[PDB]
């Protein structure tokens, strides 16, 4: 299964 | 956190990364986020079926 960390922030 | 990812939509460069879109399982397309290529070292499968696909296109 293919995993990874979700990014919930970024440019503001 | 870390999540289970459907696909790879598609990619693109900014300031010299790579980052790549991603479709996360369970989830539509108003979840979709972009990720740095960092955070995909488990990916392997869905980022070669990208590139495959890609490649096919050209």
């Amino acid at each position: 299964k293919q995993t990874a960390r979700k990014s919930t922030g970024g440019k503001a | 956190d870390v999540f289970e990812v459907e696909k790879i939509l598609d990619m693109k460069t900014e300031g010299g990364k790579v980052l790549y879109k991603v479709r996360w399982k369970g989830y539509t397309s108003d979840d979709d986020t972009w990720e740095p290529e960092i955070h995909l070292e488990d990916c392997k499968e869905v980022l070669l079926e990208f590139r495959k696909k890609i490649a096919e296109n050209k």
